[PDB]
């Protein structure tokens, strides 16, 4: 009875749309043819005045130059974590300007994540490993072994689990390892939504795949991009997702599952990294830009020479940080 | 909620195929018994009935003490059989055709309910039809008045200049 | 998807073509039946009012039977014409009758 | 003519006085002991509340090939086959109805969001035509 | 290809139905006879040496409907004609206006061929149709005693 | 029985939707009448200047 | 029901409801206006005095004062509560043919066989304005605004006049012959009009062209003034004819109800303000209340 | 199959809820309008107390046959209860012979 009443009322409610769509359509050509004939947070005014205040080049090797990844410790953003072209993971203290640890162990490091405990850091690499390190022991405690390059790394809300994506077409939670038979292609990035129930993985064929962690199921796919997804970021507001691909940043409302705004940069521009502070969204790649989310540009830096590989907000947006192929870690 | 079925005569299969795709895109977004039950569910799942006594029918002469029993089984059941066929033939076809009459009283009662349901089903649809034709006119009245303003507002402005 | 949609639409549309047409036709006849035989007491639309007879039509029927007659020769019914119209009408007709007998048109009436 | 529990043709039908419905005595007597209420209407009902009914009795013609042998072997085997494979197939039907329920309610709520989205769209498009005149 | 029995206040009439020729005409008639629609209806027209039409529930002349809805299309074949005395055929108000009403000819009618849908012929009760068709009438060809249809049986 | 309970339900959910359909168009019509009601007055005031 | 009430001695002409919908008034050649109830359909006052025959009633929008238009130049005024005379608006030098009233019950317009339109105040007992045309006038209607007054004559030319300007602003066209009754809608947006050509045409108030010519309601030798009305919705149009039939239209150009019943020529059809009832009057001395369920 | 008051085949059977017996609606209705009672037991009964015969609800039945499991079980009672009397014929006749 519930099945019958639903199916009848479904196709009944379906005819509402058919009617509604044709009237909506009539309104368009008609009008077209007629019209033809937190007290501590740094606010935009102050943020707009930021400038480069430091540029540190000695974190990583001079002979294998470049920093490829950046994170800040969420419980103390003066603790900086970097991944190098030099295959090393570095923890650096912004206040003291000291390297606290140089963590060694076989290809360049392309993702890093700083645990809020301050003593755990995580990295991943084209060597296909994810590494868990003790900062105080300057040691690798676990090497978690995908069959090809790990393309993304995200710490779960609980602080106890890592999500990874890979060119091997799988994501993993480190406990389970899953791929989409239907999509079957390289995953290019991965991020948890902040509540820790859902996550996103970008694909080489321009999809943003949304997954339910508990059910291990692909619950939605956001199309519209062209080329490989490069970066995704979930806002702390819990309802925005920003995505980038090979020269737009698209903004998604997760309540409506709609792309409500697109920032289109020039076709030469590479967007390599996205992050919300939820007041601001930063992007980095060809250069660094920061947008106000409320009105959608408030800062633009072009200090790096060549690609910017990472960008981050210090606590309360009291500083911005970026990393470059030019070897530098910059603070603004 | 409102979608007139009787009145809307210009609803094509393409519009169902169109609206199905828009509903599909919003779905892309959202993404007590004892032991008896154990052996019964196992018998149905496996697709195998439990084997019965395949013994009484075959048997064999010069057997042993075992076939002496099997022989004596065949006699008593054959005597019970021949007594079980006597009491059937005594009545004969009278007992069968008496049950055949009961089955005709049972059948006609179902088809009376088929009619009672048929009448009340068509009776509900009959009331809906009038409602559809009532409002579909009122919507037609509204649209005519809508188009009148649309051009009236223009022809006022054209002259003001 | 396509099979379930085709069943529900046929169920919604085709159901009212049989019993609702006969039930409303009976209620239309019943109001006309309660209205009697020669006095439309039920205020029906002009199209529904006419209702033809139906049948083969009696073939024998001579000229004398066919007309409806209240009083043998012809149907007779009351009229309410102001008399001045009738008197005015009557005279004009007479002149035409005289004129044929006269054989003269006598021109048109003038000022 | 039938029982309103098993789907039988009862041998000793009895009617309940709270809800006029004929049940076979054994099956209604079992329900009252399990939970003392009428199975259909969920109204208070006891064993003494029931009223036995009388009819001209039901007759089944025992088949021509009726012996202790087929009745023990072939007929009784078919009865527990037919009980087993039906309820298993009926459990399969109940499982799909709940799955096809979930596809119904999701597709329904998907349509609700389209209507709500198009209700904001249409009237504002009509409103813009009203504003155009000015 | 099933027959039907009519019980009137004069006598019983059995009729064959040419359902092979006319499926809808013998679908409409057969359904109403069984339902109890023709019960207690008068043969409101009677003409000596012509017809005796029936099928008026309203008892007026402008009454009766079909099982389909209101009125259905005719089905003419050259095989079926009005050559005889006792031929079942459906009355109408034009080309495509067949209601429940039928009639039984008392003599040959060549001029009704092509207009009305013939759908049967009377087997037994030919004495009843001749005796029923010689009853006293008013000037409006209506019988002075209402010749009722008591029961319609479907064989 | 299934179709009876369908057409029973279809009646109850539909009957409420029509008042809402009409009442929307009724208010939609009221606003359209206002634009008609004013646009005349500006035309009427063309004769005052003459 | 229908209710065919009898009462008048001779040809009755005009019969109207209150604006409220609680009474009839009726009166023709009798020289007697007879008031009625609607819902136990009984008579009331015999308003007696008019020394000419009545040609038009109209309730004051207070539902108390009644106004006549006798054939002896008078326009009388009556207190429907008591039933006493108030005044004799003495003016015209001939037979009056139509009346019309405003919202503000204070202003009245009458139409003579002197070819003179005249606006009246219910306080002066004299004419405020006097618009002399040329050929005897017949039908008049005033708008809801209290601005535009429509005149209908013998030329087939419905002229339009304002109270400020007093100029021949516009003239309706395409009516070959005679006008027997004008009628402005409950919007103020369209007229109705019975011509002797039997074209029961609608017109526009503001651009000013036709809308829908209805055709099928004959006038003939009688030369009575036949009426038309707008229904309370302004969906239906109710025109009577000398064919004994009340031709109700659909306003979309479709004849719906054509109900006979009268034995003589029909005059002034009306509609009740809320519930669907039709007052239909006729020389016959009879009146109906045709309903729709 | 029969109506107990008249003895005809009832064309509209309605079963009473005081003396369980199938009556014809048109016959029993007149019996109730005469006096509010059940014809057999003379116990009080009203027209609302009477109930038409109905299809059970949603469980589908099949006609009473030899296959049906309950009819087959009541059959095996008849078998054994008859064979138990067959033993008495030989136990009683043995007590005379011995």
């Amino acid at each position: 009875q519930e099945l019958s009443t639903a199916l009848y009322s479904l196709d009944a409610a379906l005819r509402v749309i058919s009617r509604l769509t044709k009237e909506r359509d009539e309104a368009r050509e008609a009008l077209a043819k007629f019209s033809d004939n937190l007290s501590s947070k740094r606010k935009r005014t102050k943020l707009q005045p930021k400038w480069a205040t430091d540029d540190a080049v000695s974190q990583l090797l001079q002979a294998t130059p470049s920093t490829i990844l950046e994170n800040l410790e969420t419980e103390s953003t003066t603790s900086f974590f970097p991944s190098p072209e030099n295959s090393s993971f570095v923890l650096c203290l912004h206040k003291d300007e000291l390297l606290c640890l140089d963590i060694q162990s076989e290809g360049s490091a392309l993702a890093c994540c700083w645990l809020t405990s301050s003593k755990i850091a995580v990295a991943t690499a084209d060597a296909i490993s994810i590494f868990e390190f003790p900062v105080s022991s300057s040691g690798l405690q676990s090497v978690g072994e995908i069959d090809e390059k790990v393309n993304f790394l995200q710490a779960h809300p609980s602080g106890e689990y890592l999500l990874a994506a890979s060119n091997e077409k799988c994501y993993i939670f480190s406990k389970s390892q899953v791929y989409n038979i239907t999509v079957a292609q390289h995953i290019t990035s991965l991020a948890v939504h902040p509540d820790g129930n859902l996550f996103v993985a970008g694909l080489e064929n321009g999809e943003l795949r949304f997954f339910e962690t508990s059910s291990g199921n692909e619950l939605t796919k956001f199309g519209p991009h062209s080329s490989p997804v490069k970066t995704l970021q979930f806002g702390e507001n819990g309802y925005w997702l920003v995505v980038t691909t090979n020269s737009d940043i698209f903004i998604w409302d997760l309540r409506k599952s709609e792309l409500v705004q697109k920032i289109p940069l020039q076709t030469k521009v590479a967007a390599v990294s996205l992050d919300i502070t939820q007041l601001l969204v930063s992007s980095d790649g060809e250069t660094l830009y920061v947008h106000i989310y409320v009105k959608s540009r408030c800062m633009s830096q072009t200090h790096v020479s060549s690609i910017s590989n990472l960008v981050w907000l210090n606590e309360l947006h009291q500083l911005l940080f970026s990393t470059s192929n030019g070897a530098i870690l910059r603070l603004g | 909620l409102d979608s007139l079925p009787y009145f809307e005569s210009t609803y094509n299969e393409e519009d169902r195929s169109a609206a199905a795709q828009i509903v599909e895109e919003e779905l892309k977004r959202s993404g007590s018994d004892r032991l008896e039950n154990a052996i019964v569910a196992a018998g149905k799942g496996e697709k195998l009935a439990a084997i019965d006594v395949q013994r009484y029918i075959q048997l064999k002469p010069p057997g042993t003490r075992e076939s002496l029993l099997q022989s004596a089984v065949v006699w008593e059941y054959q005597k019970s059989r021949n007594d079980n066929l006597y009491l059937l033939e005594k009545h004969g076809e009278k007992a069968f055709d008496s049950s055949l009459e009961a089955l005709e009283v049972q059948l006609e009662l179902l088809e009376k309910e088929l009619v009672n349901t048929k009448k009340l089903s068509q009776g509900c649809n009959r009331k809906r039809k009038h409602y559809q034709m009532e409002v579909g006119a009122r919507l037609a009245e509204a649209e005519v008045k809508f188009g009148q303003l649309l051009q009236s507002s223009i022809q006022c402005r054209v002259a003001t200049l | 998807e396509n099979s379930q949609s085709p069943n529900i639409q046929p169920l919604l549309h085709t159901e009212n073509l049989a019993p609702a047409v006969v039930d409303n036709v009976k209620d239309d006849l019943i109001v006309s039946k309660g209205g009697n035989s020669r006095e439309l007491a039920r205020n029906v639309p002009v199209n529904e009012m006419v209702q033809p007879a139906l049948g083969p039509a009696n073939p024998f029927v001579t000229k004398e039977q066919d007309s409806i007659k209240n009083s043998i020769t012809g149907y007779a019914e009351r009229e309410y014409v102001p008399n001045f119209v009738f008197n005015q009408e009557y005279y004009a007709n007479t002149h035409a009758i005289y004129g044929k007998r006269n054989f003269d048109d006598n021109e048109a009436t003038t000022s | 003519m039938f029982c309103s529990i098993s789907g039988e043709t009862p041998k000793e039908p009895v009617i309940s006085r709270v809800s006029g419905n004929v049940y076979e005595k054994r099956l209604i007597e079992q329900v009252i002991r399990e939970t003392s209420k009428d199975p259909v209407t969920q109204q208070e009902c006891t064993l003494e509340d029931l009223v036995p009914v009388k009819v001209p009795d039901f007759v089944r013609p025992r088949p021509p090939s009726a012996t202790s042998l087929p009745a023990l072997l072939s007929l009784f085997q078919e009865e527990w086959d037919s009980v087993a494979l039906e309820q298993f197939e009926l459990r399969r039907n109940l499982t799909e109805t709940k799955q096809e329920l979930s596809t119904a309610l999701y597709s329904l709520d998907a349509a609700l969001r389209v209507i709500s989205r198009l209700t904001k769209e249409r009237d504002e498009a009509r409103e813009a035509l009203a504003k155009f005149s000015d | 290809m099933a027959n039907v029995e009519l019980q009137t206040s004069l006598g019983k009439i059995l009729i064959e139905l040419y359902t092979e020729h006319a499926p809808k005409t013998c679908q409409n008639f057969y359904t109403l006879a069984k339902e109890g629609y023709y019960d207690g209806v008068i043969f409101h027209r009677v003409i000596p040496d012509f017809v005796i039409q029936g099928g008026d529930p309203t008892g007026t002349g402008r009454g009766g409907t079909s099982i389909y809805g209101d009125k259905f299309d005719d089905e003419i074949h050259s095989d079926l004609h009005h050559t005889g005395a006792g031929i079942l055929s459906m009355a109408n108000a034009g080309p495509n206006t067949n209601s429940s009403q039928f009639f039984i000819t008392l003599a040959p009618t060549p001029w009704l061929d092509g207009k009305h849908t013939i759908f049967g012929r009377v087997v037994s009760g030919l004495s009843v149709c001749k005796r029923m068709g010689l009853i006293r009438t008013d000037s409006s060809d209506r019988p002075i005693e209402p010749l009722k249809i008591i029961k319609a049986v479907a064989l | 029985r299934k179709n009876l309970t369908c057409y029973e339900f279809l009646y109850n959910q539909e009957r409420l939707a029509l008042p809402n359909r009409l009442e929307a168009a009724e208010i939609e019509l009221s606003k359209m009448q206002q634009i008609e009601a004013y646009a005349q007055q500006d035309y009427a005031r063309v004769t005052g200047q003459n | 029901p229908n209710l065919q009430m009898f009462g008048h001695t001779a040809e009755v002409l005009v019969a109207r409801f209150d604006p409220s919908g609680s009474y009839f008034a009726s009166g023709g050649m009798d020289r007697q206006i007879l008031l009625w109830n609607v819902f136990d359909v009984k008579n009331y006052g015999v308003l007696n005095g008019c020394k000419g025959a009545i040609t038009d009633l109209q309730w004051s929008r207070d539902s108390r004062v009644v106004y006549c238009s006798s054939s002896d130049t008078h326009l009388m005024s009556w207190d429907a509560v008591s039933g006493q005379k108030i005044r004799k608006h003495k003016g015209h030098a001939g037979v009056v043919n139509a009346l019309d009233v405003l919202k503000v019950s204070e202003l009245l317009t009458s139409v003579s066989d002197d070819c003179t339109m005249k606006v009246w105040d219910s306080r002066s007992k004299d004419c405020i304005k006097t618009i002399e045309e040329k050929y005897p006038l017949t039908a008049v209607a005033i708008a809801q605004q209290g601005t535009q007054v429509f005149i209908g004559g013998i030329d087939g030319a419905i002229k339009i006049w304002d109270l400020r300007n007093n100029h021949c602003s516009h003239v309706l066209k395409g009516h070959k012959d005679i006008i027997t009754s004008l009628a402005i809608s409950k919007d103020g947006s369209s007229l109705l009009s019975n011509s002797m050509d039997n074209t029961v045409r609608i017109f526009d108030v503001k651009a000013q062209r036709q809308l829908q010519i209805f055709e099928g309601a004959i006038h003939g030798q009688e030369h009575n003034l036949l009426g038309v009305a707008w229904s309370r919705n302004s969906r239906f149009v109710g025109a009577g004819s000398s064919d004994k039939n009340v031709y109700v239209w659909s306003a979309t150009g479709d004849l719906r109800y054509v109900l006979p019943g009268h034995e003589g020529s029909v005059n002034h059809v009306d509609f009740h303000p809320h519930q669907d009832i039709i007052l239909s009057c006729s020389s016959d001395r009879t009146i109906f209340l045709g309903e729709l369920n």
